[PDB]
């Protein structure tokens, strides 16, 4: 009851400092945060009556690759060809789409004639872009960094990554482009 | 200091004196330079002076490159090109730093092996293996951070790589990834932050191999029959020592001079040989090269780092056991991890009392089986994941966490060992009788 | 890339050198054909006069840098080139920038991803590079005449090219040593006149480019030679000096 | 009982610097 | 400068802050007259919709944005602005940019070189801008009536100009407040509609865009201030329980 | 330790005997921290602790602007309004960085004035002065670099002003100046090495400061009175000594809390007070402005430098008698030098015996010319060169040269000085 | 006996020439690279203005002025006698090495309406402020305050040496060639 | 005298690693 005061005040001047302290070493962290590229928001549209059958193409979006392939009729056949129960990843990775859909090549088509796929060209183990040329033994993707193996539909089938290439915010709008962002 | 009894300095000239009885620095280096040191110490005790040369190889020549490259997209892989071709021996100077950082690298591994035979982690020198630890993270770390400097195609795509590691730690991943980037995605604000870690991190390693000189110091240094130094006396003491000036010092300069003569040679005449030829390729974002390979020295870990798939059964285990917060990628990413660390924990997980695994008959199977596991991990590392890769990478993965998990905790119970010999005098004159 | 034709040029080794005259018959070559195509965006063509390169006299450098149009860098006009200058960029967008690619690409590999057949033969990019430009066949492979792709060629040593599906084994695997290449056969029998009447054959010709390209990856090579002979000298000296110190010292407590 | 002082006062001096940093500052 | 006006404006002092409205104006005036000479290239156009600043709807911005048009990085080509480009360069290459010309300027000196009146009055940014605009007279000083500059303006705040030999002194320096200036008078009455109807005098005007190219030179100003307060707050507390630790501790040694 | 009679460190803790059986890392701490300190210390001795502070922030802050400034003469100011505009705190973390170098040369000034006024360069503490003088030689040239980054007007016109001083240098100084710029001129060779020693010099500054702390360990520090702690026992040396934690931690992280009060009051309220304007202007090598004005610590020898022109009689004696191998700019280049070399001498100019000043009555005065002198050279600096300005500043300069080389080695023949106290205990008795 | 220290500064002696050869490249780097080397021949021509004003132009990383003076500065007098300047020196790269600072020796021309000049202050290098600055006329170095006359000759202040003339010549009576 | 065999190792030892770089240079193996 004497040496009270004494204790009081030496951890309070402590926990002053402490939160001085707090304060001054969260700025030292927080700069490394984004700051410019906050601008996350874009457009963009794309010439699609360009493609041709079985050919790939590329644009960037948020400092990385979205593919668009039309599709070839031999990609669609082998995309219905797989029953939901044989995919590592069942969930139709499609924002367009209201989440939670299965992935069955109709989820994941950018228009109901199956014609058109569109993807962010981006490996969700890692971030590598798969390549594409009906690469792999599912002949999708093949992605060169560990080995991942992506189907005609984009979906997952052996490797490390999670789930399958996910979809953005893309439709047609015209019948020779397709608006993205 | 050490416990050995040995001569202090004494200041001799006058302005020794006058020195001395203000600032002991002359004591303090001539204490450190005369050390008693084991007469018996065999070639694998030269690494620690070739690192202590690496480290400043790198620095004297990354100050000086950092005179004329530039951090920023636009200018940096240009600007490695007019070191190159414009600046004054800078082609020299720009591989004799890519490939010290290989010289480097060789030589702690073999600085390591040594104290993983020898038993150099063992009581007392516990610390000195800790801060060896330190020094070997910030080295992984440094070498990484220069490598992703150039910004040619190797360069983007192993920071893109790398920086998903910390994407794939469930919850916090994202933004901790989010932190390190700058951004969503590989960029300008990575490369310049990069740049300022690259050139922070050197010292941090210098700064920690100064304690861990005085971890060894404080303890005296190892020997291959792993017997100590008599205390008991200043006679006994000198039968089992040298000083380190001249004689070691000498020695291992002698093998620096020859380590040296190679890799000049390699610098001279094949320098780009530890490269890969696609970073001389510009980084570009919308195209991954055909095979991503980061350099020699990270393989063990990338392969321990791709062994481990949803196939894999103890994933699957994992998998369920966690409600799926351990998926294959967050198991890999803790494998890669929990590699290095096992490394760091060797003191408390071997439990026999002998020191040197010169006289630890079924240690040194198990021993040998590691370093032939640690090249073969090197090499799988550079495969394609395909069969038998896969399997391959697979056991060697499973082999490096047996060897510390537990063959050492249970040969430290099992195994049967010879009996060192009486003191380091008794070997060294068995040898040079 | 692709298995390569082991081409002996006169850099290869620790003794080999650049040959002078072989590097301006490439230059020529690179001149007349390849800039169509190709840029040397890091090549500053002051380089041209450099020791140990083509060593051509300053005023040549000046007339052979007056034939480029350069939009300048501060004025914003165009105006003849400089010695002081680079070479252009490709003006053909996807052609590849030829300034690094005898470094940019591997011939040697393996066995078994060992690296020792580089360690033995080097890494190969001049090869390679002879290897593409020598490598276009007067008629495809037998397979799949009809499905080559429009605008695209076969090549022997290239093996990032496109392959038609009826070429392709089941398992996405290509049956064809080469593949589909989009760079049409740009040599041809004494396409390139040298008016010292050395042979202009195509093989000529694809040696002596690879050798310029080699230059123009390491112009300093010859530098590099001569500073790993002069630091072995130096360190084969010292190691000698020193170990007969160890020796002298250590036969002291023995 | 021990700590009755010890933690109450680091959280008072915490807490002041958290609070007249803030409101007089803000308001 | 010297002698500029001390304009009070909102945003001095510790506890000053920017008008929202005013800022509004200046964005306005420079909008329609300043801009067309000057530019601002190192203030983005989002900026005009965040915190402390005019804080514009981000669709007012948009709108704003694409009144521009930028030889854009990718196109090589015209595009229309958006919101991340910069405001463009001075159209007029005679013309400052006014980026931080409210920070590269100071309007109050010494005394005698002590920099006192700085201490108390701050460096003179904006003030000087304000003087600058005001600056021109209806007369010139009447020293060279037939014998000024064709080319320029006499301006009483501006120094760094030209002046006639007849206004100039060898014994002195120079007769005049001023000097003669580039820029012709840019501010009329009524020159700019503000759609508030707020006073459009040129007095008005003057201040309005001062402080506007003040919050372009210094954006986060706010912030600062209110940092400033944290700070000072935190290390006025933590200096307390200092102190009072001190007091008793040494009171032991006594 | 350091030869006052002290208890050595003793582990208790199982893990503290663990560790210290390992590596002594906790006693080294213990000894640097309960290092036996002269109870009678007044508030000039706080300075060391902001010195140890500034170079901290200073290091902090840099780092963290290294990860967004960019090196090259196309974007170091453009990076620079990116750190200022766009990163989080980035306005201050800059602020901080340049107002932080400023309270580290006042700091400094303090430090060295203390120093010369209390004796504390005299025997035994010559070498802790020598270190010094090279730490704050490292200042020196970090800060000038440092200051060329912006690429604004100043930066630029500084940096080739300064490169030209070792041009000066008869013969061999063209060489020095072009192997300084990588050039004819201030360029982007110029930027890009200065970007880089000035990363590399502050940690050549804190190795410099780990061997100044072990040098004045090893003394012991000095006092207001100048006599030492009583060496012959425990109990003499406890009652002129206190421990220096807590009891002179506490004092000083009091002095440099309320310090950084008006640090920070400063970066929020008036940051650029201190700087120049021009600095905001983009560098353009067409023209120089009309207001070249070092930084302010570096004034006293910008002053020195502009004193010597070519009227000034003893240039005119050394242009003749050297054949022309000095003139008036080599003079003033070595005049400016001098400067600090003539202070790095002052232990051995120094002949008086009594070691602080507040015993030597004529001293004081010849000190307190010295600080105002210095002043006077700072305020000149920012002057322009007519009269009367060109004889204050020449007057100025004699006396900082008299001082060190005459009024030092003459006082200690000839003064008369008061007797010091019999020990630091009857002092701290006497003011209570 | 003494051949031990024969062979042990040998050693040494092999020891400080390599180590020697490895300290001058970290030292040489910072010499002139190829580019910069490159640099220091350039070819221009340049067109004419109006008297009693100046142009500048960027070379070799520098200014170069080209003023066409007044008739008080053409003229001068010629006042200012060779006995009374500072430097008596034409520093002139269009005349001998022998040459005086005389008004026609510093022209470009016969009247001397034409003076060309590097823009750099002989002192440390900082441009001098023109038009008419400084107490001799010509010019004033605003970083230490020495003073140019007319014809950019030094009078007062640190600098030692009179603003050099390069090497320039005119093409027509409209345009001067620099290189 | 005995400096002369402390010097004249150190020159030769000098000259020796400068000959033999020399030799090399003229690249004929
Ligand atoms: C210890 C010394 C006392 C330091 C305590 C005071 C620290 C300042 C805390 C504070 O007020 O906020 C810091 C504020 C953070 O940014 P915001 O407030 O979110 O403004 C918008 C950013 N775009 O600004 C800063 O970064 C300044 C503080 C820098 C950290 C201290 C310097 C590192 C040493
Ligand atoms: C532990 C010591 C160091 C290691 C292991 C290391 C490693 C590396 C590596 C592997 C590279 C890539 C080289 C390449 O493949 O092109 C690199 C590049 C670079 N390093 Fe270091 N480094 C070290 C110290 C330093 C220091 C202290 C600096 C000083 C700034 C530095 C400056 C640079 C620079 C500027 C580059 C990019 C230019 C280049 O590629 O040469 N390094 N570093
Ligand atoms: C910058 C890199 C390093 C340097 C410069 C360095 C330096 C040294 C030196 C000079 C020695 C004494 C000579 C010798 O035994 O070879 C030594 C010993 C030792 N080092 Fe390191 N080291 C480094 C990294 C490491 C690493 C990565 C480890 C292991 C994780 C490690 C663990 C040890 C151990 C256990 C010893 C023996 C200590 C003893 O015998 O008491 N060091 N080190
Ligand atoms: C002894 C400690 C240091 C001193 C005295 C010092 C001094 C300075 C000064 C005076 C400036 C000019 C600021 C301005 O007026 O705008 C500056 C800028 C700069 N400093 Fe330092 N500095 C120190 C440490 C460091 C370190 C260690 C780094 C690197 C990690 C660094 C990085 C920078 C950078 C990048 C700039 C330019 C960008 C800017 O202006 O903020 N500083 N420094
Ligand atoms: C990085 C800048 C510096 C730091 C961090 C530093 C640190 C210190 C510290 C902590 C002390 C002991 C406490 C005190 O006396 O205040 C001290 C004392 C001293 N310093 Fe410094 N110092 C610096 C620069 C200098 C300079 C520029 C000089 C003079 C050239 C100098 C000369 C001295 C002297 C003579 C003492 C007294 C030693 C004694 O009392 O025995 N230091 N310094
Ligand atoms: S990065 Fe895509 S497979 Fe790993
Ligand atoms: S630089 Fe011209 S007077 Fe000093």
């Amino acid at each position: 009851h004497a040496g009270t005061r004494r204790d009081f005040l030496y951890y309070a001047t402590a926990g002053a400092g402490a939160v001085a302290t707090g304060a001054a070493v969260w700025p030292l962290i927080n700069q490394m945060n984004p700051s410019a590229d906050v601008q996350a928001l874009a457009s963009i549209f794309v010439d699609v009556s360009s493609v041709e059958p079985g050919v790939q193409l590329t644009v960037k979006f948020l400092g990385k690759p979205i593919f668009i392939r039309r599709r070839t009729e031999a990609d669609i056949e082998l995309g219905r060809s797989v029953q939901l129960g044989q995919l590592v990843d069942t969930n139709a990775r499609n924002a367009n789409i209201d989440a939670g859909a299965e992935a069955t090549d109709q989820n994941r088509t950018l228009d109901e004639a199956g014609e058109w796929l569109v993807m962010w060209g981006v490996c969700t183990h890692l971030g590598c872009v798969p390549i594409g040329g009906v690469s792999g033994d599912f002949g999708g993707w093949f992605c060169p960094c560990h080995g991942s193996h992506y189907d005609s539909a984009g979906r997952i089938r052996k490797g490390p990554a999670p789930e399958n290439l996910p979809i953005p915010l893309a439709k047609f709008i015209d019948e020779t482009t397709i608006q993205l962002g | 200091m050490s416990g050995i009894p040995h001569d202090h300095y004494e200041p001799r000239t006058g302005i020794e004196k006058w020195l001395h009885s203000r600032l002991p620095i002359v004591a303090l280096a001539y204490d450190t330079i005369m050390i008693p040191t084991p007469r018996n110490l065999n070639w694998m005790w030269i690494w620690g002076v070739v690192l202590a040369f690496c480290l400043v190889l790198q620095i004297v020549t990354g100050i000086v490159l950092a005179m004329h490259y530039t951090p920023h997209v636009d200018l940096a892989f240009a600007s490695v090109e007019h070191i190159m071709r414009n600046v004054n021996g800078g082609f020299m100077l720009r591989y004799l730093h890519a490939n010290g950082a290989s010289l480097f690298f060789i030589a702690v591994y073999l600085h390591i092996f040594r104290g993983l035979y020898y038993g150099s982690y063992k009581a007392p020198r516990e610390v000195t293996w800790i801060v060896g630890m330190l020094i070997y993270l910030a080295m992984m770390a440094t070498a990484f951070m220069g490598y992703v400097l150039p910004w040619g195609q190797m360069s983007f795509w192993g920071a893109t790589v790398i920086t998903g590691l910390f994407g794939a730690i469930p919850g916090i991943g994202h933004s901790i990834q989010t932190w390190l980037l700058g951004g969503p995605a590989v960029d300008n604000a990575t490369l310049n932050r990069f740049f300022s870690l690259h050139y922070l991190l050197p010292f941090v390693i210098a700064a920690l191999v100064a304690i861990h000189i005085w971890a060894f110091h404080s303890t005296g240094n190892n020997n291959p029959t792993g017997v100590e130094v008599r205390r008991t006396s200043k006679a006994e003491a000198q039968k089992d020592t040298v000083p380190f000036w001249p004689y070691f010092i000498i020695k291992d300069v002698f093998a620096l001079a020859v380590v040296l003569l190679v890799f000049f040679a390699i610098v001279g005449f094949m320098p780009n040989y530890l490269g890969h030829p696609d970073n001389y390729i510009e980084a570009n974002p919308l195209s991954t090269p055909a095979h991503i390979v980061p350099e020699w020295y990270f393989l063990p870990f990338y392969a321990i780092l791709r062994a481990f798939t949803a196939d894999v059964w103890v994933v699957q285990i994992a998998n369920f056991i966690s409600f799926g917060i351990i998926d294959a990628k967050f198991f890999g990413v803790l494998a890669m991890f929990g590699a290095i660390l096992v490394m760091a924990l060797v003191p408390w997980l071997d439990t026999s009392p002998v020191r040197s695994g010169r006289y630890r008959p079924m240690f040194k199977i198990y021993f040998w089986l590691l370093a032939a596991d640690f090249v073969i991990l090197t090499w799988v590392g550079a495969q394609q994941t395909t069969f038998p890769y896969d399997w391959i990478s697979l056991i060697a993965s499973a082999y490096w966490f047996a060897y510390f998990l537990v063959i050492l905790p249970i040969l430290g119970a099992i195994e049967k060992p010879v009996a060192p010999p009486a003191t380091i005098e008794e070997d060294f004159n068995a040898h040079y009788s | 890339g692709g298995h390569v034709e082991d081409v002996p040029f006169s850099f290869e080794g620790p003794f080999g050198t650049f040959d002078q005259h072989q590097l301006q018959r490439g230059l020529q070559v690179y001149t007349e054909v390849c800039a169509a195509c190709h840029g040397m965006k890091f090549v500053p063509i002051r380089s041209l006069s450099e020791p140990g390169g083509p060593e051509l006299p300053e005023d040549q450098v000046r007339a052979y840098a007056t034939q480029f149009t350069v939009t300048d860098e501060e004025t914003g006009e165009d105006r003849e080139g400089k010695p002081t200058d680079h070479f252009p960029h490709s003006a053909l967008e996807n052609a590849p920038d030829l300034s690094l690619m005898a470094k940019a690409r591997a011939g040697f590999h393996g066995p078994m991803g060992t690296g020792i057949s580089q360690l033995f033969n080097g890494i190969g990019g001049p090869e390679y590079i002879y290897s593409v430009l020598t490598g276009f066949p007067e008629e495809p492979p037998k397979c799949a005449e009809g499905h080559e792709p429009d605008g695209f060629y076969y090549n022997r040593a290239f093996q990032n090219g496109s392959v038609p599906d009826t070429c392709k084994d089941a398992n996405g695997v290509k049956t064809t040593a080469g593949s589909w290449i989009a760079m049409p056969p740009p040599l041809m029998d004494d396409l390139v006149e040298y008016a010292d009447g050395h042979d202009a054959s195509v093989h000529a010709m694809a040696e002596d480019v690879s050798a310029f390209l080699m230059w123009a990856a390491e112009p300093k090579l010859m530098a590099r030679k001569q500073a790993g002979f002069t630091a072995v000298m130096f360190l084969t000296v010292l190691s000698v000096l020193l170990y007969l110190t160890n020796k002298r010292l250590w036969a002291g407590v023995k | 009982w021990k700590y009755r002082y010890r933690l109450g006062g680091f959280a008072s001096g915490a807490l002041l610097a958290l609070a007249l940093a803030g409101i007089f500052s803000t308001g």
